């Protein structure tokens, strides 16, 4: 299965360069992450947590800099949580990344040319199943291996995680 | 822009309500497609509803869509509507599939199918309640609103599956419904049938 949300938050708080502190309590039969802020509401869920932390860390960009961009953000967030963490990666992973290699074809990031809080995600979401694909399925899947790449090599974003090995053949 | 939707599909009811947002900073054309037509060059199985931009990019999360056209409007991103989406997505979603399933496909009645739903719609009734403000994540209509009554209406449509007890949930879902775009997006998603709209699409 999928990281646990603390583990997975916690992270996210290296990776943003987060202190820190912040303690996370879980909730009902999946264990959503719960965070209580400091002088401020309660915030449930993974990505809205992770929305929060990355402006605790003045790092308000990382959500999109324009209404297009932000809302591309948000699509890849949910499809992180619905797709990637949900029925359809555990029933048919190679039509996700059919689709996501398609999708990368011209893309540097996920929203484009911007690093965004989508290309973090999707990365630490997607590791458990690319640092087990073969050496022809990284060539297969050309696109998401390259995007993959770029964000594994990307400042503080790989943290603990494997390193997964690519070899271009062009 | 081009907003792909297609007859008796319930996600195509909050980006019609909500396609009004844009008026002003972008055009919304709508076209309606059969639920077997793949609009989106990238993914392999159909999805309905879907935006193409302006910029040729394609937003095929209904809740996406929404967010777009409320930030062309001017809205700001807070985190209360956040912790909204991400719960509808992920928790209520799931639960109105199965009730919904049961009344369409199977037609069950009563309890048989506000069963699967009951503890997620005493939870939105409850933090109307314990909230002072009549909307979801604040004092006027927004973006959370408009998903959550897009998501609940092909249910609560009909009065029968609206608990009387909840009156936080009844009254906010009131106010919503009789909104000019809410009333219109109903109308075009349902037409005559309420809820058997759904069924080619709920299988």
């Amino acid at each position: 299965g999928h990281m646990a949300a603390a583990a997975e938050l916690s992270l996210l708080e290296k990776s943003l360069g987060l202190s820190k502190g912040n303690k996370y309590s879980a909730q009902g039969e999946r264990q959503i992450p719960v965070l209580q802020t400091n002088d401020g509401p309660s915030l449930m869920g993974l990505t809205t947590i992770a929305a929060h932390l990355v402006k605790q860390a003045n790092k308000e960009y990382l959500l999109g800099s324009t209404a297009e961009e932000k809302a591309m953000v948000q699509q890849w967030l949910e499809y992180r949580v619905t797709q990637v963490d949900g029925h359809s990666s555990k029933n048919d992973i190679h039509t996700l990344l059919m689709d996501l290699n398609s999708y990368l074809e011209d893309k540097v990031y996920l929203t484009g040319y911007n690093f965004t809080l989508a290309d973090i995600l999707l990365y630490y979401g997607l590791h458990r199943f690319i640092v087990d694909l073969t050496v022809q399925e990284k060539e297969k899947y050309l696109n998401v291996s390259r995007w993959f790449c770029h964000i594994q090599h990307y400042p503080g974003i790989r943290q603990h995680l494997s390193s997964v090995v690519f070899i271009k053949n062009r | 822009m081009r907003l792909f939707v297609s007859d008796g599909v319930p996600g195509c009811l909050p980006v019609l309500a909500a396609a009004g947002r844009a008026r002003g900073r972008a055009e919304v054309l709508i076209s309606t497609v059969g639920p077997q037509d793949c609009v989106v060059p990238f993914l392999t199985r159909p999805k309905v509803p879907v935006l193409q931009l302006d910029s040729g990019n394609y937003l095929f999360s209904t809740s996406a869509i929404c967010r777009y056209f409320f930030l062309l409007s001017g809205w700001e991103q807070d985190d209360l509507t956040n912790q909204w989406l991400e719960w509808e997505a992920t928790e209520l979603q799931p639960a109105l599939s199965a009730a919904l399933y049961y009344l369409v496909v199977q037609g069950k009645k009563g309890e048989d199918v506000l069963g699967s739903v009951r503890r997620a719609l005493t939870h939105i009734d409850h933090s109307l309640s314990r909230q002072n403000c009549p909307f979801l994540a604040g004092e006027t209509e927004s973006l959370a609103d408009i998903v959550l009554w897009g998501a609940l209406y092909p249910l609560l449509q009909d009065p029968a599956y609206l608990p009387e007890e909840l009156s936080a949930l009844h009254s906010w879902f009131q106010t919503l419904s009789t909104q000019e775009p809410c009333q219109r997006a109903a109308q075009t998603v349902l037409k005559q049938q309420g809820v058997l709209a759904l069924r080619p699409y709920l299988q």
